[PDB]
């Protein structure tokens, strides 16, 4: 079987905010490393692309 | 003029490659093809 020896392997806190985790981090004196939240950006969609006249995103099949 | 015969009887000559036949005829009567600017969606 696997075998440990730290007790806060399976510690995960959950936050509202960046800042909410920051504080509770710091409060209780914990090294800590933030990293931004990562969204994705907003994408132009085109049915009609699919159909395209003279572009290259015409497509071959459906 | 009379309504008793039937008038569409040359189909009945018709063979495999009568319609791709009229097609090769009938190329040499149309105007040129409008282009997209390249050789394919590919291109």
């Amino acid at each position: 079987w696997s075998s440990t020896a730290d007790p806060l392997s399976n510690l995960v806190l959950t936050f509202s905010t960046k800042e909410d985790a920051v504080a509770f981090a710091e409060k209780n004196g914990w090294s800590f490393d933030v990293e931004e939240r990562k969204v994705p950006k907003p994408k132009s969609k085109s049915y009609g692309a699919n159909f395209s006249w003279n572009k290259r995103t015409r497509v071959s099949t459906k | 003029f009379d309504n008793s015969t039937y008038r569409n009887l040359q189909h009945h000559e018709y063979s495999t490659y009568t319609f791709l036949d009229l097609n090769v005829e009938l190329s040499k009567f149309r105007m040129p093809q409008p282009s997209s600017g390249r050789q394919s969606p590919r291109h």
